[PDB]
C-alpha cells in the first residue's frame, strides 16, 4: 500500500526531471556498446527532491529505512522498461544487480562528525567527514544462489539476506546452500549463475584539527559494498554519505551478563566523495615549444623554481638538470650506466637548504622527505617486520624504495646511522634492492635520484679544510653523490635589509576574512598570464636581482 | 540612517565589479598608484563606490558580478534548514546587504526566501530570548546558537531579553 | 540623550504598574469622613473621598485604596473577576477553545500581583489557589502566544482580547520582526 | 545484628608445611607472611533462588564462603529443570581473600615456601597489606575442586582458611605508648643534657665516630615539612651519606636504625632495581583488571630508607631515587594505570670512595662516582 | 494502585511548591522545554520541606521510586507545553554528609549516597536502549518492550511452535539513549599512608554525559549498586548529579584589572613569589605563560607562535621550584622528569588496545598537554631519541606517528619549559637554536645578595601583600584563561619598521665586535632567532589586552632577549683542534690501539689542548670511521686512514 505509493511517487519525480533518466539511458548504452563497465548507480541532488516534494526529502532524511527502498524499485523498474537488450545471457538472467542511489546537495543539521555522532541520529541519513585509518580487506558476500535439479531440468534459486545488507529487517538467512528440492531430487549448486556483490569495513576517524584541546580521536565504521568497494586508501580524507543504523542484539539476550555495554552502531555506506600528471593538450605542446624556440629558456625555467631564494643560482641550475634527469643505458651484457643526477648540499646554518627541499618537493614529480635523524613512520631503506605475537612477516618498503623512477629529498643527512649508511651505499651503488631476509628472497628496482643536506659537524664551515672533512661521511658515501656543493653564509648589509623585510613581511600578512589581527580559526567529484607570471615584489623580490646579475638597483622584470 | 555604525559599516563591505571601461588615473583603485585601469577587468570595490558607478554612467561604468554571498549554494543551504546555518561566517551584515540587494536589482525571488529564513530564525530567537534562569539553590544550546546571529537579530535578541527581564524582575519582586 | 535608551518606543513595568493604579476600585472605607479639612485631589474625584461612612461600600481609585490601607483605614473588594469559581470558568474556556483568547480584564496581572502583595487578608478565598490559578492561566496564554508567533506577516496582525502586560513583553520582538519583513518586502517591490 | 566472637590466643600454633588432613574442619593457629591482596567486594549473606520450568522461588539458604549454593531439584513445581538467582531483596558481606606464605626464615634451610588462600568477611577486611607478617585463626576447610581433580589425575580437594582472628607479629607493639608513658618522656626531656645523652645512647656498641651518631639520629628525629598557602613546598626529610674506609662500623648503624625506626626497608646496591624501587603490576584474580604493587620507596613512607652499598647501583636504579630525594613522589606509567603515588621519606646511604680508599689529598667529587647533582641533595 | 499514588504525590509536589512568590520548579521545567533540554534539576532539601514521607520512599528504594518520578515530570511538561516529547531525565542535588570512596562497603548498597574524587579516564559514548520493537522468528508477532536503565530487561524467552529465544530485535523502529562510563579515584589526601588509590566505576545517561575530562575534582549523588560480571559481585556507582569544582561581572573585574598602570610588573612579581632576583627569567616565563598569537597563511606555511624557554644554570638555584610555579599556575599544565619517563611519556608511543587486539596510538606528555605549557625537568637525562622526538614536536606541534596498522596522527600544540644541567656534543647548539631563549643562571658572590638571599628564606621558614602587588594563583589562571581565549594582538607598522632596524644594529653590532681580521666570529643572530625576537611582543600586548603593540613592547622584548642568548651564546680553536687531529693520527698507526684516558693524559693533563677539544675532535673523528670507541670510550682503536 504505502510502498505502492511512494514508488508511484519517485517515479513521478524522476518523470519529472529528465537528468537522471538520460543518465540511465546514457549508462546503459555504454555498457551495452561495450560489449570499463559502469556500475548501476545514480546520483540525485537533495535540493531538487526537497523542490519537487517535501514530504518524500523529509521522509528520506529523516526515515531512510522506510523511504529508499521505494526509490530504488522504480528507479530499477524504470531502467528495466528503458532497457531495450535483444538476447540476455545466462549470467545477466539470474543475476541480482538492482540499481542503487546516492545522494548529493546541501544537508541541514545532518552534517555532522565522526564526534558528533550520538544516539539521537539513529535511522537517519547522514553526512561522515574525516580520515581513513583502517580499511579491510574485499571479499564476496553471497546473496543469491542458482541450482540446477537434472532430473525434473529445471533452475531454483534462493534469496539471502544479512543485517549489513539491508536497510529494512528480516530473519537472517544462514549461508547453508539448499542441498534437496521440495519434491525430493537432489540439487547441483551452479556456482557461474550465482550472485556474489563485494564487502569492506573502513574506520573513519575524525580530523584532528576539529579535536577538542585534551581529548582522544573519535571513530565510527562504514560498510561499502558493490561498486563502492576499492576507493579509498589509508590517510585520505573523506565525506561518506550513509545511514546511521545499530546492529546486533547488544547484550540485551539472556546469553550475555554484561548488562552494560550498548549496542554496536555502524554506517551503511551510501556514496563516498573524495577531499601526478596533467594531460596536456593541443596548445600546451606549441607553447612548450615556442618557450623552448627562446634562446634564454635555460635561465627562465632555472629561476622559476624557488624565485623568493636569494643568490645560490647555480644550485637551482642544477636542481633543475636532477629533475629532468638523464639517458639510462642497459647494454646488451646486462650492464645498468647510471643515469640519474643526484646532488648533495652542505652549508651553514639558515642557508634556505630545508627551503629549497621543499620546492624540490612541490615541484617533482615525486618526492619522499624522509629525514635522516631516527626517520620514524616510513623507514629510509626496506627492512621486513614482525608481529610481537602471531610473528606475521612482511616486507616493508622504506623511502629509497617508495621512489622509483622518481626522486628521493632526504634531510639532515648527517645524522645517519652506520646501518642507514650502509644500505644507502648498497641501494646507490646498485640501483637495486635484493632482500634475503627471514625466508623471504626478492629484488625491488630503486631507480631514482637523491637530493639531501648536511650540516658541518662543528656547527660552521670551514674553508680551510676539504668538503670532505667538514663532512665527517666516508669516501665511499660521498662519492656516489655526483655533484657536491658547499654554500656558506655570507653577511652584507644590503642583503641583510632584504632578508629581514622580506621575513618580517609574513608576520604583518595576516589571515583576511575577520578583524585583522584577532584569535585566528571539493563542489564536485567527478570533475596569457596562464604561461607566464605577473611580477610580484612579496614573492618573487630575488628573482629580479637574477636577471640584474647581483645588481640591485637593476629594475629588469624577469 | 545617515548617522548609524551599522549602516556605516554595512556599506563599507566589498562586492565584485567588473570594469568595462578604459579609464586611466584609477590605478590606486585595483592595487597600485599611476597604471591606467584596462577595461573588462574585474576588482574588489566597496559598495558605497559600486552602487554609485553602477548607477552613474547609458553605459555603466561598472558592472556587478553575482555576489559570493548570494551563490546558489547559499540559497539552498537557507532553504533546506533554516535554524542551524550559521549566517554569521557568511556575512556579519548579511541583511542590510541583502535589503541593499534587493533594491538596487528589485529581485522578487531573493525576497521570498530572505523573508522565509527571517521568520524562521525568529523563531528560533524568542524561543531562546524568553528562556530565563532560577536560583533555585538560593545554557549551552543558548551558547551555541547565540554565535551564530547576524548583528540585527543579536540587537533584536539583546532588547527582547531586556524586555523579558524586566517583566520577570518585576513580576516577582518581593 | 534626554531619554534612556530602554524607554525609547516602548514602556516600562513601573509605568504600567503608573497606569493600572489610575483605575477605580471599590472598597469598605473604616472612618467616617461623611458630615453630619477636606480631600480636594484635582486629577481625581474629590466628593466620594469627602462623602464616606463606616463598613458602607464606595468607589475610589486604586492608587488611593493602597493609600488607606498602608494605614489600616479600609478594606479592599477584591474584583468578582479574581474570585476561583470565576478563574476556573476562564481556565476552561481557554482549553476549549485552542484558537482564541478568553476575556480577563486587561489588567488581569498587575492588579492580581498588587492585590496579593498589598492586601493578602481581604479574599474570601485561599491565596495558594487563586495563585496557582492564575499560574496555570499564565501558563495557556504563553502556550497560546508562542504558537500565535508563527503567522507574522507585511500587513497586519490580530491578538483580541489580550492583557496589556503580555502587549508590553512582545512590543520589541513582533514589532522588529515586522518591520524588517515589511522593509524585505517594500524593496521587493 | 550480628557480633561475632574471635578467638585471640590458641595454645597450638602450627606452621604452612605441618598441616595434614587430620586438621581439616577445625581451629587452627598459623604463622606466615602477607604477599598477596584482592580488593574488598560484597558478597550475598543469604540466597533465594527460583525455577525457569515453573517460576517458583526458593526460600532463604546460607552461602557458604567456600562453595557456591547448588540446588539440583525444586520442592514446589518438583522438578529438575534449570534454576536462577532472583529475589532483589538481599543482604550482603564484605569478602576479601589474601595469599598467607610462611616467613623466609622459618622455612629450613634452602625449602620451598608453603602458601594458603586466606578469606576474610566482613569486620576483618582490610586489617592486613602486603609485606606483613601476620598470625591467623581460623577454621581450616576443604571442598571439591573440578579442576584440581582434571589437573593432578587423583580426587584432591582445594583447601582455604576461613579467618576468624588476625593479629601482627613485647605485647602488641613496642611503639605504642600509654598515657603513663608519656609523663615519663616529659620528665626525660627536662634534663639539661637530654640531646648529649640520646647522641650517647645510640649505636652505643661502636666505640667511636660520633659525628655518625649526631647526624643519624638527626636523620632518624626528621624535620618538619612545611608548605605555603600551597606554592612552595619544603621538605622535612635529613639525607645523610656515609663514606669512608672499608672496615669502620657502616654497615652495621643502618642495620640498627633498622630496628630502631618505625617503618624502614633495608635494601642494597647490588640487590636492588628499579621496578621493585617504585612498583610492580599484579594482576587480580578477582576482577581480572592490572593492579599496582607498592615499591620499596613507598613501604618505607614517613619513615627511613636505608641504601648500603650504594656506589655500586646501576645508572638507572640510581636515576630512580633522584626523584624521591627531592621530589618526594615517584610517578609510573604501566599497563595504562599512569598515576602519582607518595614517597616521603628519609634515605641514609653508606659506601666506600672509588678505588677501595679515600684519598684525603683529593677532593670529594673524584673520591665517588657520585654525580654533582645527588651529592648536593 | 500505589505507584499511581506517588505519581500523584510527585505531580503535586512539582506544581504546588513555591517559595515566595515563584513556581521554581514550574518555571524551571517551561524554561527547560523551551530550549530542547529534557531534565529537571530537583534539590533534596525542598522535597524534604515541602513532605518528609516522598523523601523518605525516594531513599528507601530509589531504584524503584525514580522511574515514577520520571514519569511525573514528563506529564507535567506535557501538560505544561502541549495545549490539550521523551521521558524527561531527573538531577538531583543534595547537602548529605559525604561518604570517602574508600568506606563505601555492602552496608551502602542500594542507596544513595554523595561522594568526591578524581576522574582519571572517560569512555567513549555508547548506545543503550529504551524502546525496542521485536518480532518472533517463526509466527512473526510483532511486539514492543519498554527499558529503564534503572535496576533493583531481557528478551522473552517465551513467545507471545517458537522455541527458546523466538523473538529478534526491529532496529528501525526503536529508540537509544547515549551512555558513559568514568572512572573515580580517591582524594589523595584521603589516602591513608603505605595504601594505594582505590578506582570505582561510573555510569551516567543523557545530559549528564561530556560534563567533566580527566583530572577533574567532581562530586557525585548517586546509587551505589552492584552488576553480576564464589558468589561475589562487582560495585559500581550510577550517576545522579554532578558538581564540579570547575558571567560578567568577572569580566568588570578583570577589564579594572587590566586597567591597573603596572599590570606587567604585578604579574612578574606574582611569578614565583617565594624565589628571589632572576628578573629576567621571571619576565620570561611571564611571557611563556601568555604566549605568543597564532599566525596562519592561506599558502599552508602557517608559523608559530608558542613560545619556549631555556634554564641552564648550576645546582641550587630554584629552577624545579619555578617548573613547578608555572605547571601549578597555568590552567592546563604537565610537571614530567625527563629521565622518570621515555619516549612513551613524551610525545605518543604506538600501542595495541588489549581488549580488542588492534594497534593503536597512545599520546605522550605533549598530547596531553596540548592547549597548555609542558615543563620538562632535567633535559641532560633524557636519552638523546627522546630529545630528538621532541625536536620534531616542538618543530611542528603535530607528533607523527601513523604507521603500523594505522595511519592516525595528533596535535601537540605546546610550549615547552626546559631546565638543564650545566654542560660541565651532546648538548649541540643545534637544539638550543631551537629553543627561543638560553639563560645562563649565574648568582654573584656578592655579600649584599648573599645576606639578602639568607634573610629571604629564614622569612620563608619563619612565615602576603594581596593588595595592588600580587595574585593569588586562581586570579592568574583565570586571567591566562581569558587573555588567552579573548585577545590575540598584532604588532604594528612602526614597532615592524623599529624591530627590523633594531635587528639591522644586531648585526651591525657583530660587525663591530669582529676587531680580528682572520678570526670568524661564530653568528650574530639567526633567521630563526629574529622570528623568536618577534611573538614576545605580542605575548606582552596581550599581557595588557592591548590591540596593537606599540613600541615600548618591542624595547622591551629587545632587552630581554639580549640580556638572555646573546649574552649566554658568547658565554682559533678549531686550529686548534686541527694539530690535536693531525698528532693523533700521527701519533696512532692503523690497527693499534691505546686507552683513551692514556691519550687525556698524553694531551688534556699536558695541558697542550683543552678537554672541550678532546671530545669535541674524538666526535669528529669517529663519525668519520677513521677511529672507533671502544670499552665506553675508555679505548681507542684506528679503523683506516
Ligand atoms: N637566500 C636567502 N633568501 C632569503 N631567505 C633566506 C635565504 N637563505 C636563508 N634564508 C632564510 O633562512 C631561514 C632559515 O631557513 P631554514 O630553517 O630552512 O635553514 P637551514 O639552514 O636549512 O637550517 P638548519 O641549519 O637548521 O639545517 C628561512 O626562513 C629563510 O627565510
Ligand atoms: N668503632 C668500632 N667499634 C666497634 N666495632 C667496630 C668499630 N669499627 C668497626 N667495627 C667492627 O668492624 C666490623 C666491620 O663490619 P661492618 O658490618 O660494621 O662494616 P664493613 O663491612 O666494614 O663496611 P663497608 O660496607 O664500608 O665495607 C664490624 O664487626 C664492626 O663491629
Ligand atoms: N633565590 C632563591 N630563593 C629560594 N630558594 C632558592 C633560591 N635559589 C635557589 N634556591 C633553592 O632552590 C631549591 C629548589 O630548587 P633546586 O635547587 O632543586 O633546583 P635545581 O638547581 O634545578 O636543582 P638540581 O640542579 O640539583 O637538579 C630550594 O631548596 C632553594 O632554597
Ligand atoms: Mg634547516
Ligand atoms: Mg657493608
Ligand atoms: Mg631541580
Ligand atoms: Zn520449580
Ligand atoms: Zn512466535
Amino acid at each position: 500500500a504505502v510502498f505502492g505509493d511512494r514508488v508511484r511517487r519517485f517515479q513521478e519525480f524522476l518523470d519529472t526531471f529528465t537528468s537522471y533518466r538520460d543518465s540511465v539511458r546514457s549508462i546503459q548504452v555504454y555498457n551495452s556498446n561495450n560489449a570499463n563497465i559502469l556500475p548501476h548507480r545514480i546520483i540525485i541532488s537533495l535540493d531538487d527532491l526537497r523542490e519537487f516534494d517535501r514530504s518524500f526529502w523529509s521522509g528520506i532524511l529523516v526515515e531512510p529505512a522506510y523511504f529508499i527502498p521505494p526509490a530504488e524499485k522504480a528507479l530499477t523498474d524504470l531502467a528495466d522498461s528503458m532497457d531495450d537488450v535483444p538476447h540476455p545471457n545466462a549470467s545477466a538472467v539470474s543475476s541480482r544487480h538492482p540499481w542503487k542511489l546516492s545522494f548529493k546537495g546541501s544537508f541541514g543539521a545532518h552534517a555532522l562528525s565522526p564526534r558528533t555522532l550520538t544516539a539521537q541520529h539513529l535511522n537517519k541519513l547522514v553526512s561522515v567527514e574525516g580520515i581513513v585509518t583502517k580499511t579491510s580487506l574485499v571479499r564476496p558476500k553471497l546473496i543469491r544462489s542458482v541450482h540446477y535439479a537434472a532430473k525434473t531440468g529445471r533452475f531454483h534459486y534462493r534469496d539471502y539476506t544479512d543485517a549489513t545488507t539491508t536497510l529494512t529487517t528480516r530473519i537472517p538467512t544462514p549461508a547453508i546452500y539448499p542441498t534437496e528440492d521440495t519434491e525430493g531430487n537432489k540439487l547441483t549448486t551452479e556456482y557461474g549463475y550465482s550472485t556474489f556483490i563485494d564487502h569492506q569495513r573502513i574506520t573513519v576517524q575524525e580530523m584532528p584539527e576539529m579535536a577538542p584541546a585534551g581529548q582522544l580521536p573519535r571513530s565510527i565504521d562504514v560498510i561499502l559494498d558493490d561498486d563502492l568497494v576499492d576507493k579509498t586508501k589509508p590517510g585520505d580524507r573523506v565525506n561518506v554519505v550513509g545511514v546511521f543504523k545499530s546492529l546486533g542484539a547488544g547484550g540485551m539476550n539472556q546469553s550475555n551478563s554484561n548488562t552494560l555495554i550498548g549496542f554496536k552502531t555502524l554506517i551503511l555506506g551510501n556514496t563516498v566523495y573524495p577531499l601526478a600528471r596533467q594531460m596536456l593538450t593541443d596548445f600546451d605542446i606549441r607553447n612548450i615549444n615556442k618557450l623552448s624556440k627562446k634562446k634564454d629558456i635555460f635561465d627562465i625555467l632555472s629561476q622559476s623554481l624557488a624565485p623568493s631564494i636569494y643568490g645560490h643560482d647555480h644550485i637551482k641550475k642544477a636542481i633543475l638538470l636532477m629533475l629532468m634527469g638523464g639517458v639510462e643505458k642497459n647494454l646488451e651484457n646486462g650492464s645498468h650506466l647510471r643515469g640519474d643526477i643526484n646532488i648533495l648540499m652542505v652549508g651553514d646554518p639558515s642557508t634556505a637548504k630545508s627551503q629549497l627541499l621543499r620546492f624540490v618537493l612541490n615541484t617533482a614529480s615525486l618526492a619522499i622527505a624522509t629525514t635522516g635523524r631516527g626517520s620514524s613512520g616510513v623507514g629510509l631503506t626496506a627492512a621486513v617486520t614482525t608481529d610481537r605475537e602471531t610473528g606475521e612477516r612482511r616486507l616493508e618498503a622504506g623511502a629509497m624504495v617508495l621512489a622509483d623512477r622518481g626522486v628521493v629529498c632526504i634531510d639532515e643527512f648527517d645524522k645517519m646511522t652506520d646501518v642507514d649508511r650502509v644500505a644507502i651505499h648498497e641501494v646507490m651503488e646498485q640501483q637495486t634492492v635484493t632482500i634475503a631476509k627471514a625466508g623471504i628472497h626478492t629484488t625491488l628496482n630503486a631507480r631514482c635520484s637523491v637530493i639531501a643536506a648536511a650540516n658541518p659537524v662543528f656547527g660552521q664551515y670551514d674553508v680551510n679544510r676539504d668538503p670532505h672533512q667538514n663532512i665527517a661521511l666516508p669516501d665511499s658515501l660521498l662519492s656516489r653523490f655526483d655533484l657536491l656543493f658547499v654554500v656558506t653564509d655570507d653577511i652584507n648589509e644590503i642583503r641583510d635589509r632584504s632578508i629581514s623585510e622580506h621575513v618580517l613581511r609574513t608576520h604583518r600578512y595576516l589571515p583576511p576574512g575577520y578583524l585583522e589581527g584577532e584569535p585566528v580559526r571539493s563542489l564536485a567529484v567527478g570533475e596569457e598570464d596562464h604561461v607566464f607570471e605577473k611580477f610580484n615584489p612579496l614573492l618573487q623580490a630575488g628573482a629580479k636581482l637574477a636577471k640584474n646579475k647581483g645588481n640591485y638597483n637593476g629594475t629588469e622584470i624577469p | 540612517g545617515y548617522y548609524d555604525i551599522d549602516d556605516v559599516l554595512a556599506d563599507g563591505t566589498e562586492f565584485p565589479c567588473k570594469f568595462q571601461y578604459d579609464i586611466p588615473g584609477l590605478g590606486y583603485l585595483e592595487n597600485n598608484p599611476g597604471r591606467p585601469i584596462t577595461k573588462n577587468t574585474k576588482l574588489s570595490l566597496p559598495l558605497w563606490l559600486a552602487r554609485i558607478l553602477a548607477i552613474v554612467g547609458p553605459v555603466p561604468f561598472v558592472e556587478l558580478l553575482p555576489p559570493d554571498m548570494f551563490s546558489t549554494k547559499v540559497m539552498n543551504a537557507i532553504k533546506t534548514d533554516p535554524v542551524a546555518l550559521d549566517l554569521h561566517s557568511i556575512n556579519s551584515h548579511f541583511f542590510s546587504l541583502a535589503i541593499k540587494w534587493i533594491m538596487l536589482f528589485s529581485e522578487k525571488e531573493l525576497a521570498n526566501v530572505v523573508s522565509e529564513l527571517l521568520l524562521q530564525r525568529a523563531q528560533e530567537l524568542n524561543h531562546h530570548a524568553s528562556s530565563l534562569s532560577i536560583d533555585l539553590n538560593a545554557n549551552i544550546a543558548t551558547s551555541t546558537f547565540l554565535l551564530k546571529l547576524e548583528e540585527m537579530e543579536k540587537e533584536i535578541y539583546k532588547k527582547s531579553h531586556e524586555s523579558y527581564k524586566d517583566t520577570k524582575r518585576w513580576m516577582f519582586k518581593k | 540623550m534626554s531619554l534612556p535608551a530602554h524607554l525609547q518606543q516602548t514602556f516600562s513595568p513601573e509605568e504600567i504598574q503608573f497606569i493600572v493604579e489610575n483605575e477605580p476600585i471599590k472598597i469598605f472605607p473604616r472612618i467616617t469622613t461623611r458630615q453630619k479639612t477636606r480631600w480636594q485631589l484635582i486629577t481625581t474625584d474629590d466628593k466620594a473621598l469627602n462623602n464616606m461612612v463606616a463598613m458602607r461600600s464606595t468607589e475610589v481609585v486604586l492608587w488611593i485604596a493602597l493609600l488607606l490601607k498602608q494605614q489600616s483605614k479600609c478594606s479592599i473588594v477584591a474584583p468578582q473577576w479574581l474570585t476561583t469559581k470565576e478563574l476556573d470558568r476562564k481556565i476552561q474556556y481557554e482549553k476549549t477553545h485552542p484558537d482564541r483568547f478568553s476575556e480577563l480584564p486587561w489588567n488581569w496581572l498587575v492588579l492580581a500581583r498588587i492585590l496579593f502583595n498589598k492586601a493578602k487578608d481581604d479574599f474570601h478565598d485561599p491565596i495558594h489557589e487563586l495563585r496557582g490559578k492564575i499560574q496555570d492561566l499564565r501558563e495557556i496564554r504563553q502556550i497560546k502566544v508562542l504558537k500565535g508567533l508563527k503567522y507574522l506577516n507585511e500587513s497586519h496582525l490580530q491578538l483580541d482580547n489580550l492583557s496589556l502586560l503580555e502587549i508590553n513583553e512582545l512590543r520589541p520582538f513582533i514589532t522588529e520582526i515586522m518591520d524588517k519583513l515589511r522593509e524585505i518586502h517594500t524593496a521587493s517591490l | 545484628s550480628e557480633i561475632h566472637v574471635r578467638i585471640s590466643d590458641f595454645p597450638t600454633i602450627y606452621s604452612l608445611r605441618e598441616l595434614r588432613e587430620s586438621n581439616l574442619s577445625s581451629l587452627v593457629r598459623v604463622t606466615g607472611v602477607v604477599t598477596r591482596r584482592t580488593g574488598v567486594f560484597p558478597q550475598l549473606k543469604y540466597v533465594k533462588f527460583n525455577c525457569l520450568k515453573c517460576g517458583s522461588i526458593l526460600g532463604p539458604f546460607f552461602q557458604d564462603s567456600n562453595e557456591e549454593i547448588r540446588i539440583s531439584f525444586c520442592t514446589n513445581c518438583k522438578s529438575k529443570g534449570p534454576f536462577r538467582v532472583n529475589g532483589e531483596k538481599t543482604v550482603y558481606r564484605n569478602y576479601q581473600r589474601v595469599t598467607l606464605q610462611e616467613a623466609p626464615g622459618t622455612v629450613p634451610p634452602g625449602r620451598l615456601p608453603r602458601h594458603r588462600e586466606v578469606i576474610l568477611l566482613a569486620d576483618l577486611v582490610d586489617v592486613s597489606k602486603p609485606g606483613e607478617e601476620v598470625e591467623v585463626t581460623g577454621i581450616y576447610k576443604n571442598n571439591y575442586d573440578g579442576n584440581l581433580n582434571a589437573k593432578n589425575g587423583f580426587p584432591v580437594f582445594a583447601t582455604i582458611i576461613e579467618a576468624n582472628s588476625i593479629k601482627r607479629r613485647e605485647g602488641l607493639d613496642v611503639f605504642s605508648w600509654t598515657e603513663e608513658e608519656e609523663r615519663e618522656f616529659r620528665k626525660i626531656s627536662r634534663d639539661r643534657g637530654i640531646i648529649d645523652k640520646i647522641i650517647s645512647s645510640m649505636a652505643p656498641s661502636i666505640y667511636g665516630h660520633r659525628d655518625i651518631k649526631t647526624a643519624v639520629a638527626c636523620s632518624l628525629f626528621g624535620g618538619v615539612p612545611k608548605n605555603v598557602n600551597g606554592k612552595h613546598s619544603i621538605r622535612g626529610d635529613i639525607n645523610v651519606l656515609l663514606l669512608g674506609d672499608p672496615g669502620t662500623a657502616k654497615s652495621q648503624i643502618l642495620k640498627y636504625v633498622e630496628k630502631t625506626a618505625h617503618r624502614a626497608v633495608f635494601a642494597t646496591g647490588q640487590g636492588a632495581s628499579a621496578v621493585g624501587l617504585t612498583a610492580s603490576v599484579r594482576k587480580d584474580p578477582i576482577t581480572k583488571e592490572w593492579t599496582l604493587e607498592g615499591g620499596a620507596l613507598v613501604l618505607a613512607d614517613k619513615g627511613v630508607c636505608l641504601i648500603d652499598e650504594f656506589d655500586k647501583m646501576n645508572d638507572q636504579d640510581r636515576t630512580s631515587i633522584h626523584e624521591a630525594m627531592e621530589q618526594q613522589s615517584i610517578s609510573i606509567s604501566k599497563a595504562g594505570i599512569v598515576t602519582t603515588l607518595q614517597a616521603r621519606c628519609s634515605i641514609i646511604a653508606a659506601a666506600n670512595p672509588n678505588g677501595g680508599r679515600y684519598n684525603s689529598t683529593l677532593p670529594l667529587a673524584q673520591n665517588v662516582s657520585l654525580t654533582e647533582p645527588i651529592l648536593s641533595r | 494502585d500505589d505507584n499511581t499514588e506517588i505519581i500523584k504525590s510527585f505531580k503535586n509536589f512539582i506544581l504546588e511548591f513555591r517559595l515566595d512568590s515563584q513556581f521554581i520548579y514550574r518555571d524551571q521545567l517551561r524554561n527547560n522545554i523551551l530550549v530542547k533540554n529534557y531534565s529537571l534539576t530537583v534539590n533534596m532539601e525542598h522535597l524534604i520541606g515541602y513532605n518528609e514521607d516522598i523523601y523518605k520512599k525516594l531513599s528507601d528504594e530509589p531504584s524503584d521510586i525514580i522511574p515514577l518520578f520520571e514519569t511525573a515530570i514528563t506529564q507535567v511538561a506535557k501538560r505544561i507545553s502541549i495545549l490539550s516529547l521523551p521521558t524527561f531525565q531527573l538531577i538531583l542535588n543534595s547537602n548529605a554528609n559525604q561518604i570517602p570512596l574508600r568506606d563505601l562497603d555492602s552496608e551502602h548498597v542500594s542507596k544513595i549516597v554523595r561522594l568526591s574524587g578524581i576522574i582519571i579516564s572517560t569512555s567513549v559514548l555508547s548506545s543503550r536502549a529504551t524502546y525496542l520493537s521485536i518480532m518472533c522468528r517463526n509466527c512473526r508477532h510483532t511486539t514492543s518492550i519498554t527499558i529503564n536503565n534503572f535496576n533493583s530487561v531481557s528478551l522473552p524467552r517465551s513467545c507471545l511452535n517458537c522455541g527458546p529465544d523466538p523473538y529478534i530485535i526491529i532496529h528501525e523502529s526503536s529508540k537509544f539513549i547515549d551512555q558513559q562510563f568514568l572512572k573515580l579515584q580517591e582524594i589523595p589526601e584521603l589516602v591513608p599512608v603505605g595504601e594505594m588509590p582505590r578506582n570505582l566505576t561510573m555510569t551516567c545517561d543523557r545530559y549528564l554525559t561530556n560534563k567533566v575530562i580527566p583530572g577533574t575534582r567532581v562530586t557525585i549523588v548517586g546509587i551505589y549498586s552492584i552488576y553480576n560480571s564464589v558468589a561475589i559481585r562487582t560495585p559500581y556507582i550510577k550517576i545522579l548529579g554532578i558538581q564540579s569544582d570547575v558571567t560578567e561581572e568577572e569580566e568588570e573585574e578583570f577589564l579594572q584589572l587590566s586597567r591597573n598602570p603596572k599590570l606587567y610588573e604585578i604579574l612578574t612579581n606574582s611569578i614565583a613569589p617565594s624565589i628571589f632576583g632572576n628578573e629576567d627569567i621571571k619576565k620570561a616565563i611571564v611571557c611563556l605563560l601568555m604566549g605568543g598569537s597564532k599566525k596562519i597563511l592561506p599558502d599552508g606555511m602557517r608559523l608559530r607562535g608558542d613560545i619556549n624557554v631555556l634554564l641552564l644554570g648550576d645546582p641550587g638555584t630554584a629552577k624545579s621550584q619555578l617548573l613547578k610555579f608555572v605547571e601549578k599556575v597555568s590552567p592546563i599544565a604537565v610537571y614530567t622528569s625527563g629521565k622518570g619517563s621515555s619516549a612513551a611519556g613524551l610525545t605518543a608511543s604506538v600501542q595495541r588496545d588489549p581488549m580488542t587486539r588492534e594497534f593503536y596510538l597512545e599520546g605522550g606528555a605533549m598530547v596531553l598537554a596540548d592547549g597548555g605549557v609542558v615543563c620538562i625537568d632535567e633535559f641532560d637525562k633524557m636519552r638523546d631519541e627522546d630529545r630528538v622526538a621532541i625536536h620534531e614536536a616542538m618543530e611542528q606541534q603535530t607528533i607523527s606517528i601513523a604507521k603500523a596498522g594505522i595511519t592516525t596522527v595528533l596535535n601537540s600544540r605546546t610550549s615547552v619549559l626546559a631546565a638543564a644541567n650545566p654542560i660541565y656534543i651532546d648538548f649541540q647548539t643545534t637544539i638550543l637554536s631551537r629553543f627561543d631563549m638560553i639563560f645562563i643562571v649565574k648568582d654573584d658572590h656578592n655579600e649584599e645578595r648573599d645576606i639578602s638571599i639568607a634573610n629571604h628564606v629564614i622569612n620563608i621558614h619563619t612565615g602576603q601583600e594581596e593588595n595592588g602587588s600580587e595574585i593569588s594563583i586562581e586570579k592568574m589562571k583565570r586571567y591566562i584563561t581569558y587573555c588567552r581565549l579573548k585577545c590575540a594582538p598584532r604588532l604594528s607598522p612602526q614597532a615592524a619598521e623599529k624591530l627590523s632596524s633594531n635587528f639591522v644594529t644586531i648585526r651591525k653590532q657583530l660587525l663591530i665586535n669582529e676587531l680580528e681580521s682572520t678570526e670568524r666570529s661564530s653568528i650574530p643572530i639567526t633567521i630563526r632567532q629574529l622570528e623568536a625576537i618577534i611573538r614576545i611582543t605580542e605575548s606582552l600586548a596581550k599581557l595588557e589586552l592591548s590591540p596593537i603593540a606599540q613600541e615600548r613592547h618591542v624595547d622591551e622584548a629587545i632587552r630581554l632577549f639580549q640580556a638572555s642568548t646573546m649574552d649566554a651564546a658568547s658565554q682559533t680553536s678549531l686550529s686548534e683542534i686541527r694539530r690535536f687531529e693531525q698528532e693523533l693520527k700521527r701519533r696512532l698507526p692503523i690497527g693499534w690501539s691505546t686507552s683513551y684516558q692514556t691519550l687525556r693524559r698524553e694531551f688534556v693533563d699536558t695541558h697542550r689542548f683543552s678537554q672541550l677539544a678532546l671530545d669535541k675532535a674524538l666526535y669528529a673523528l669517529e663519525k668519520h670511521e677513521t677511529i672507533q670507541l671502544r670499552h665506553q670510550g675508555q679505548n681507542i682503536y684506528r679503523s683506516g686512514v
